[PDB]
């Protein structure tokens, strides 16, 4: 009853940006060393693996996710 | 020797707890609590000595 | 119920008849309304008569309402109104939309 | 000073169902050595008269607040199922008579009044 | 036995007349069931040598 | 005071469910004495003139191998026969004892080398 | 105060304790679940130091809570001992010092699992302990056999109970309730304790067995020494798919009150309903090789579980068609447990039709021991049988407390876990059938992508918990007054369209079973003269 | 009777038990026995005495509930009839509960004799291992149990006939003849060749005829409280509940041995 459908909208909307910015702060405790694998250059020395062995032909092989 | 008459005068005309009402009651009770409290609290003092990983001796 | 229209509404108009306060006619209004067919006429005309009996006025309000919601055009609705029209201004009952004009 | 309540006009309370024993060398009945509710209920099943009323309700008519169903109670209040007229031809209304209000059912419009038969 | 009736009654933690916060009791509740996982990573990675 | 605490709570009483309780409570009676006549007859004529064949069965057993039980306490650990793979399985030593013996261990029959 | 709660013989306290011990293990597990979704969140070790045993301690304790110590506990243990005796009108439950017992076997089940955690590593070897890797070889020292002893004391409960149930519900029924007019929750309460009944007997045999293989040197799963672990499958699973429908059937139960009441009609063919809720009951000890589809069967075995696995699609499909059709035609009350059996609505039939998906062993070579199976299961678990926990709790709660919740709060909870548990269980899906396997604490890189989307899910699904937490707080702080200002909704049934607001005063409460005629919170003595039905 | 006199009475057959010790009580008791179980077990404690203790806690406390049961029974009459057909019913479960237990430990044996393996040598019984033959002890151990049947049937029907000494006589032969079984079972044991330890042969079969065997030593503590209370006038001749579950429980031991006599003697010999 009168506007009461903007509040439970305003509240899952803040509870989505407080849970995003929850997880950010988590993820600054974590391991501060990423493996080695996870940047752009190691994904496209696999991808180069993977072209020489014809690796998914139909779908694709490229391995680069990350900067 | 029958006294089942005798017992029920006694367990309904009265304000004890039922495991109390009968005479011999206090013969049952008063061991099983110290038999009882000795008997749950003795692996509560070995759980530590469990956490660390040190072993009882038995040579 | 493998009932006909008729047997509907001849049961609904001797069960109209005999309701004898406001609990009993909003209560046989309320489940001769909740059946998947308009009522005909005749048996909101004794619901009109009905709620004259018990002497409530916002029932019979409630009923063009309630069929207002229950048929399926505006249509209807307005054939509705042209012959039970007679029995509206006899018992002097405005419609809603007329009442509260927005 | 007490005694065993041979019928059931006899039962006075709790302490007049005790009971005697058996002799010595015989097997007791169950009029011998049986208490409480158990007595009592053994008692009501030599008389015929069942205690612990299992009876269903009363889906003979209509009640009306003219003449409602009379629903007899021990306390101040019952929970009575309303189904129909017949016995079942609706979904189940669960109501309340306390002594203060009588229930009409709202599907079928069935009016239930409470007479309390106990003592408060 | 016969209990006592009411709102309050059907609970076995006090909530309306106490000495110390409700919120005590209640958000301690439930943060000792949130940190019983802690504790079992914390000794657990103390006997591991990670800490 | 209640007005209504004095009426009967009940009514009529039944006269012939309680009769036929009262001759249900009385032909179980009967039947019972017969049934355990003939269940005496029974656990007499048939059960002792079985544990009668068969004790008489039993003793010889009891005899002829606790007599092979004798002549095998005189076969030492290397007359005996080498156990199978899975025979006398230890994972972990039992708690009780001395290790490798089990709760019915007979040193006579069971052996563990 | 100690001869109420310890002491306890009365059911509906008993129910309250289940309740707390319930939320609190729910508590723990929730932990655990982020723990572990917290670690998977990217490659390489992130939380944990390395120390995957640890992630598999945790894993283990994380599905051991969140079945046999939140799902058990709250829905059968809460509910069936506060709601089935109130029903069908009985006083307690028959074998109340049986019923005690069954409550207090649980914080000592708790207490073993902790310490089954403290101890040398904990025992990290899935839920379900499989030999050789539960055995003394590979898990040595008492972490496996303080598990074991947990889940024989949530038997015990869980057993005493079934009992408990079955007889006070065929012995105590109020004096007009025939067995076809029992209520849809009595009824499922009832098949859940049959099944309870016949299958807890099997798994204790199993794990008394996998006891008995670790301490006493006997070989019944020692493949040097004549075992075979398939056997300790057969004898898991035959409790374990029975599990997992108790699991459910109580769900159905309580989804079939709140559809009805919320939808303002009746159920569209109870007694198809029952019917239904039995056969599955009974097909489901015919199903239990579609969990062993992989092991090395025959072809005509697994053809034949292939088809006892599709034909249990039939009854839940004529429950969940009728769901649809008792809320067609209705007038819906958009209240907040009637949000939740609408997101059951869709998500179980979602997960049930993974389900189907995974019933053909033909096909189930692509997809077991993924995370496409995992998808699955927390489908139909924690959007089915926590959706009908939450519905419940909404449901029952103002009734059997006295006290209501905010309704604004109680909607952006549940909107909240709504979105997040699908964040969480929508994208492992994507995972598992791109063939990443289960019970891993670190994947190959190519796995990062959704992991990271379901793990700051996982956070969304701990704030409408911790949410949760603060609407109880609020009920029971401030309940008396959300009944005074619009906090709350006070009537779940509003009047009918015809129906006064006066006329609608006498008569304020229109249900079908007892548990919402009885005074707030209910008397001590609830049926001192017993109730009476036409 | 009045309504002013039944008023003071409980308007329905149900026993509402009243608040007791003995639920959180066994509930310790079993916690401190896994909790003292599995630290015997790796040597975290010295000696047996906590085992000890704790089973020995765990017993009396279930001796004193029994005791709280038989004075609701006898000394306060709250056993009405609708009470006696939902003890029978908890019980009837409870034993169908058993005999789905023994029906898991049957399809252990059954599972390793269908088609047995390899490093038994495709065998049943294995090789090296010298079954017992189902025809000397088992036999007469089949025989005093048929027997023992026999007569707790006429102990029974003369409980019902009025006769005291023909049924105190008769369960005393009963509880002397499960007796004589579960010292058999220790003879045979202790003269058996293989034990528990010897693979999966004596894996299964020591684990259904103990499972057997601690159920016939509940039977003849069950029977011997029978023999109390019967000559202690207790049991009467149409009250006698604990006397019918003994009774059911004897008869599906009978059974259960059968199947265990057939199965584990005959067919896997
Ligand atoms: C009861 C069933 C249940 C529930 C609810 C959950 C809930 C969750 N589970 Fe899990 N899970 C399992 C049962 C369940 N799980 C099982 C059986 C396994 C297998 C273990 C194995 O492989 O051996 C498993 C394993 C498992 C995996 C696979 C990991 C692996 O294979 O090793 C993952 C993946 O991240 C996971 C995460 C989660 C997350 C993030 C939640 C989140 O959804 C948590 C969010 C849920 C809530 C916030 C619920 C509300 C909380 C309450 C306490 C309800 C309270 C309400 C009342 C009391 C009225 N759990
Ligand atoms: C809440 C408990 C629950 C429920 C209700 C279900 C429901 C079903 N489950 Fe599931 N399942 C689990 C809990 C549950 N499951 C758990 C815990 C595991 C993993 C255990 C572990 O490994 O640790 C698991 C894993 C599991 C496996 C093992 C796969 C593997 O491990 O490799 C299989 C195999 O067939 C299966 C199938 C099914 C099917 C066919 C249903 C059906 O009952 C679903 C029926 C519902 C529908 C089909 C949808 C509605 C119907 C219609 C809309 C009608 C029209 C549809 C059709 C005609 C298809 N699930
Ligand atoms: C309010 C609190 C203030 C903001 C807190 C967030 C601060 C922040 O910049 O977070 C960075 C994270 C990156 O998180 P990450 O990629 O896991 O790296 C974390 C650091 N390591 C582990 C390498 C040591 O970046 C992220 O968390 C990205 C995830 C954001 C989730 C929502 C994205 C969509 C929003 C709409
Ligand atoms: C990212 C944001 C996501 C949304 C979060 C905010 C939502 C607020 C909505 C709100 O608050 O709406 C409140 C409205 C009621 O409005 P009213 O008509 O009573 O208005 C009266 C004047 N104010 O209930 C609705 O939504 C109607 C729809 C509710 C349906 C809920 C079902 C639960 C989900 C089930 C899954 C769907 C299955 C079917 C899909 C095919
Ligand atoms: C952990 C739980 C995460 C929080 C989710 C539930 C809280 C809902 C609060 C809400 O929904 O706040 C929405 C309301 C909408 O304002 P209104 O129109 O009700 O204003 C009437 C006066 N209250 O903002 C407020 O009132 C207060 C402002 C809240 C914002 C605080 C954080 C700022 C960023
Ligand atoms: C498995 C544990 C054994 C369960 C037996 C159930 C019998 C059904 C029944 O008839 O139970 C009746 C009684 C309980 O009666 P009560 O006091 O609840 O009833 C009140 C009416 N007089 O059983 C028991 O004393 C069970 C005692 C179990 C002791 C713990 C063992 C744990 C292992
Ligand atoms: C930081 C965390 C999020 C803060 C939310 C701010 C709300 C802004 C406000 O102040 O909102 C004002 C409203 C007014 O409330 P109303 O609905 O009565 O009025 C409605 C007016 N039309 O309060 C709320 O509705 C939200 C209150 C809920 C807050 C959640 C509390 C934290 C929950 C997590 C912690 C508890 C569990 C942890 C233990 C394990
Ligand atoms: C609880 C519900 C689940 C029950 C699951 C099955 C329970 C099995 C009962 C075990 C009895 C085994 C037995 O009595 O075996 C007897 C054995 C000893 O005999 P032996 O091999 O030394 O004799 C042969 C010598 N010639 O004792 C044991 O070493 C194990 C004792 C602990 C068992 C617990
Ligand atoms: C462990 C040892 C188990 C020995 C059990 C002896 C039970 C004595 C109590 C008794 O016999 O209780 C007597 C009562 C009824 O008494 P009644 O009506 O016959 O009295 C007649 C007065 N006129 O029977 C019961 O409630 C059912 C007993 C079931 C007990 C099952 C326990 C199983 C435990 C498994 C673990
Ligand atoms: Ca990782
Ligand atoms: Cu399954
Ligand atoms: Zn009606």
């Amino acid at each position: 009853g009168k506007g009461d459908v903007a509040f439970i909208t305003k509240g899952v909307f803040l509870g989505l940006g407080i849970s995003f910015g929850l997880f950010g702060l988590v993820r600054l405790l974590a391991n501060p060393e990423t493996p080695k694998t996870m940047n752009r250059e190691w994904q496209l020395k696999s991808d180069e693996y993977l072209k020489s062995k014809n690796a998914n032909p139909w779908g694709g092989y490229s391995q680069v996710q990350s900067k | 020797a029958n006294k089942v008459i005798q017992l029920q005068k006694i367990f309904q005309s009265s304000t004890k707890p039922l495991w109390w009402r009968h005479p011999r009651s206090a013969l049952y009770l008063y061991p099983f609590y110290a038999i009882f409290a000795v008997a749950v609290v003795t692996p509560l003092l070995y759980i530590p000595n469990a956490i660390r990983g040190i072993k009882a001796k038995k040579a | 119920d493998e009932e006909t229209f008729e047997e509907f509404t001849a049961r609904y108009e001797k069960e109209f008849d005999e309701a004898y306060d406001l609990f009993e006619v909003q209560r046989v209004l309320n489940n001769c309304f909740s059946y998947d067919l308009v009522p005909a006429p005749a048996v909101i005309e004794k619901a009109l008569r009905a709620a004259r009996r018990v002497n409530d006025l916002p029932t019979a309000i409630r009923v063009f309402e309630a069929l207002k919601y229950k048929v399926e055009n505006e249509d209807q609705y307005k054939a509705y109104l042209d012959e039970l029209k007679d029995v509206r201004q006899e018992l002097g009952v405005p419609l809603k939309e007329e009442l509260f004009p927005s | 000073v007490v005694k065993t309540a041979q019928n059931l006009a006899e039962v006075n309370g709790p302490e007049t169902l005790i009971g005697p024993g058996a002799k010595e060398g015989t097997v007791p009945t169950d009029l011998d050595q049986e208490t409480g509710l158990a007595r009592l209920e053994l008692l009501g099943k030599l008389e015929g008269i069942d205690v612990f009323d299992t009876k269903p309700l009363d889906s003979s008519r209509k009640g009306t607040m003219k003449d409602p169903i009379i629903i007899e109670s021990y306390d101040d209040y019952r929970y009575v199922g309303c189904t129909g007229s017949p016995a079942g031809s609706h979904t189940i209304m669960w109501l309340k008579p306390t002594v203060n209000e009588v229930a009409r059912c709202w599907e079928c419009g069935s009016v239930y009044k409470l007479n309390p038969v106990g003592v408060p | 036995v016969h209990f006592k009736d009411g709102v309050y009654e059907n609970i076995p933690f006090k909530v309306k007349g106490r000495k110390t916060p409700y919120a005590l009791s209640h958000f301690g509740f439930f943060a000792i069931g949130f940190a019983v996982p802690f504790v079992a990573c914390y000794v657990q990675l103390k006997k591991s040598g990670a800490f | 005071l209640p007005p209504n605490a004095l009426k009967p709570a009940f009514g009529p009483p039944d006269k012939v469910a309680a009769q036929k309780f009262k001759e249900s409570l009385m032909a179980t009676e009967k039947h019972a004495k017969d049934t355990s006549n003939m269940w005496v007859k029974i656990s007499v004529w048939v059960a002792l003139p079985a544990i009668a064949l068969t004790a008489v069965n039993t003793y010889f057993v009891e005899k002829e191998h606790a007599e092979h039980r004798e002549h095998l306490k005189h076969v030492p650990d290397s007359e005996w026969p080498r156990d199978y793979e899975f025979m006398n399985i230890r994972s972990k030593p039992f708690f009780w004892g001395d290790g490798d013996k089990t709760l019915f261990w007979n040193p006579v029959v069971n052996r563990h080398i | 105060m100690v001869q109420r709660w310890l002491y306890s013989t009365n059911a509906k306290d008993i129910a309250v304790l289940y309740f707390m011990l319930a939320i609190f293990s729910g508590m723990a597990g929730t932990a655990m679940s982020l723990i572990i979704r917290l670690e998977l969140a990217a490659p390489g070790s992130q939380y944990l130091h390395g120390n995957s045993q640890l992630f598999n301690v945790l894993v283990v304790g994380h599905a051991v809570l969140m079945i046999f110590f939140l799902v058990m506990p709250a829905l059968i243990g809460g509910f069936g001992n506060y709601l089935l005796p109130l029903m069908i009108g009985a006083t307690d439950t028959a074998f109340p010092r049986i019923n005690n017992i069954a409550f207090w076997v649980l914080p000592m089940g708790l207490v073993c699992l902790v310490t089954s955690t403290l101890v040398e590593s904990g025992a990290g070897t899935g839920w379900t302990v499989y030999p050789p890797l539960s055995s003394i070889q590979a898990h040595s020292g008492p972490s496996v056999d303080l598990a074991i002893f947990a889940l024989h004391l949530t038997s015990i409960s869980s057993l005493l109970g079934a009992i408990n149930f079955i007889v006070t519900t065929l012995n105590m029924r109020t004096n007009g309730m025939t067995m076809h007019k029992l209520p849809l929750f009595v009824w499922s309460i009832f098949i859940t304790a049959f099944l309870l009944l016949l299958s807890l007997p099997v798994l204790s045999a199993g794990i008394t067995m996998l006891l008995l293989d670790r301490n006493f040197n006997t070989s019944f799963f020692e493949v040097s020494g004549g075992g075979d672990p398939i056997l300790y499958e057969h004898l898991f699973w035959f409790f374990g798919h029975p599990e997992v429908y108790i699991l459910i059937i109580p769900g159905f139960g309580i989804i079939s009150h709140v559809v009805s009441t919320y939808s303002k009609k009746p159920v569209f063919g109870e007694i198809s309903m029952v019917y239904a809720m039995a056969s599955i009951g009974l097909l489901g000890f015919l199903v239990w090789s579609h969990h062993m589809y992989i092991v090395g069967l025959d072809a005509d075995t697994r053809a034949y579980f292939t088809s006892a696995t599709m034909i249990i699609a039939i009854p839940t499909g004529i429950k969940i068609f009728s769901w649809l059709a008792t809320i067609h035609g209705g007038s819906i009350r958009l209240a907040t447990p009637m949000l939740y059996a609408i997101a059951f609505l869709f998500l179980f039939t979602m997960g049930g039709l993974t389900g189907v998906a995974l019933a053909n062993a033909s096909l189930d070579v692509a997809f077991h021991d993924t995370y496409y199976v995992v998808g699955h299961f927390h489908y139909v678990l924690s959007m089915g049988a926590i959706f009908s926990l939450f519905a419940g709790y909404y449901y029952w709660s103002p009734q059997i407390l006295g006290l209501n919740y905010n309704e604004k709060l109680a909607q952006i909870q549940f909107w909240l876990i709504f979105i997040g548990a699908n964040v969480i269980f929508f994208p492992m899906h994507f995972l598992g059938i791109n063939g990443m396997p289960r019970r891993i604490p670190d994947y190959p890189d190519a796995f990062a992508g959704w992991n990271y989307v379901a793990s700051i899910g996982s956070f969304i699904a701990t704030l409408s918990l911790f949410l949760f937490i603060y609407i109880l707080y609020d009920q029971l702080v401030n309940g008396l007054n959300n009944k005074v200002n619009n906090k709350s909704v006070i009537y779940n049934k509003a009047p009918d369209f015809v129906e006064s607001n006066t006329i609608f005063n006498l008569n304020t409460v229109k249900s079908s079973s007892i548990e919402f005629l009885l005074t707030s919170p209910p008397a001590v003595h609830s049926f001192n003269t017993p109730a009476v039905q036409s | 009777m009045t309504h002013l006199e039944r008023s003071r009475h409980q308007q329905h057959p149900f026993h509402m038990v009243m608040p007791s010790p003995w639920p959180i009580v066994v509930s310790f008791a079993l916690l401190s026995l896994a909790l003292s179980t599995a630290l015997t077990m790796h040597g975290y404690i010295g000696n047996m005495n906590m085992v000890y203790l704790a089973l020995f806690v765990l017993l009396t406390s279930s001796i004193l509930w029994f005791r709280d049961i038989v004075a609701e029974a006898t000394y306060l009459g709250d056993h009405t009839m609708a009470v006696r057909k939902g003890i029978n019913l908890g019980f009837l479960m409870f034993v169908l509960s058993e005999v789905l237990i023994f029906a898991g430990l049957f399809w252990a044996y059954f599972h390793s004799a269908m088609s047995p393996d390899v490093t038994l040598g495709a065998c049943w019984p294995p090789v090296g291992i010298e079954a017992v033959q189902p025809t000397e002890l088992p036999l007469l151990n089949t025989i005093i149990l048929l027997s023992s049947g026999a007569t707790v049937t006429y102990s029974h029907h003369a409980l019902i006939a009025g006769n005291r000494n023909k049924a105190l006589s008769g369960l005393l032969i009963t509880f002397w003849l499960i007796v004589i079984f579960v010292t058999c079972q220790y003879i045979e044991y202790t003269n058996a060749a293989f034990t528990i330890s010897d693979g999966v042969y004596g894996s299964v079969f020591y684990a259904g005829t103990g499972l057997h065997f601690l159920h016939m030593v509940m039977l003849a503590a069950m029977l011997g409280v029978n023999y109390w209370r019967m000559r202690n006038y207790h049991l009467t001749a149409g009250h006698h509940v604990g006397y019918e579950t003994t009774i059911i429980y004897t008869h599906v031991l009978d059974v259960i041995w059968l199947f265990l006599y057939v199965v584990f003697y005959w067919w896997g010999v």
